[PDB]
């Protein structure tokens, strides 16, 4: 709410009077805004405690690294395979 | 009532058509029949819960439930006898 007041040009100008609210319907277009952070902590929380469908309940396995090979993205932009060929000849 | 799921079911005779055994480990959610009731092929006998998934155990043929081995919320291993039918 207050955020929406701060933003208002009537507010900023100094113009306003005591009737400044009743007179300004838009102060109330507040939208309920997420917290993705929380919902993530809630997912992890839930699976950790209650498991996952069809996954054998068990401590999170230690897995191996397999550090993941990558190819620079500007190098990929230089390739011309069967995608570019379709763009040319249909 | 000191152990409730720490009762030991016997094992189904795999070569007995009237023995129904558990197919994997988990949980009885709901017994749906008694020793004595008549049933039709494919009838709900038992709802189990495996790893958060519900499986419904059905009558194999028409007949008569002769023993029922489990109570709501008992746990079961692969191979446990759950029901006899005729």
């Amino acid at each position: 709410f207050l955020i929406n007041v701060m933003k208002n040009k009537k507010f900023t100008s100094g113009d306003y009077t005591t009737k400044f609210i009743e007179e300004t319907p838009e102060l109330f277009d507040i939208q309920p805004s997420l917290d993705r952070g929380t919902k993530t902590l809630e997912y992890i929380g839930n699976v950790t405690i209650n498991g996952f469908p069809n996954v054998e309940k068990r401590p999170k396995p230690d897995y191996e690294l397999a550090s993941i090979p990558t190819v620079s993205s500007s190098k990929i932009a230089s390739f011309s395979g069967t995608k570019q060929l379709l763009d040319e000849v249909g | 009532n000191v152990h409730t799921n720490a009762n030991v079911k016997p094992k189904a005779d795999k070569s007995n058509p009237s023995h129904i055994g558990a197919q994997m480990p988990g949980s009885v959610t709901e017994v749906k029949v008694s020793v004595g009731e008549t049933v039709k092929a494919n009838q709900p006998l038992l709802i189990t819960e495996a790893m958060k998934m519900e499986t419904t155990i059905q009558a194999p043929f028409d007949g008569v439930i002769k023993q029922v081995t489990v109570n709501n919320g008992d746990t079961i291993a692969t191979g446990d006898l759950l029901i006899e039918i005729e």
